[PDB]
């Protein structure tokens, strides 16, 4: 199918519960950027991924 | 009514020394297996 399974690392079928923050960030990059016209496919991609970061900033910062 | 108990409970890592490093570097391995399907169980259990 055009639209795989999402958790999917090294062609191993996992869950999203069972990926690491680290893992779906490059899992996300995998699909919405694209290497050969080195560029985000669609900008609100670029924004999914954006929000995603700030909320794993949001999640592991101790102090403002 | 006469209960005295005393208990002593001693730092953990004085267990390890008693073994080698494969059994330990075996068991590290399924501690942090623990510690990930640990982790995601509790917070989903909590807020559900």
């Amino acid at each position: 199918f055009q639209k795989p399974w999402f958790a999917t690392v090294n062609g191993q079928a996992r869950d999203l519960a069972t990926m690491t923050y680290e893992e779906v960030a490059k899992r996300l990059v995998e699909l919405m950027f694209i290497r050969s016209t080195n560029s985000w496919f669609d900008v609100t991609w670029r924004t999914f991924t954006g929000d995603f970061l700030r909320r794993v900033e949001e999640r592991f910062t101790k102090s403002k | 009514g006469q209960k005295g108990g005393q208990a002593i409970v001693v730092h953990p890592d004085y267990l390890y020394g008693a073994i080698t490093e494969d059994r330990y570097n075996e068991y590290v391995a399924k501690v942090s297996a623990r510690e990930k399907s640990a982790y995601k169980f509790f917070h989903n259990g909590m807020i559900y």
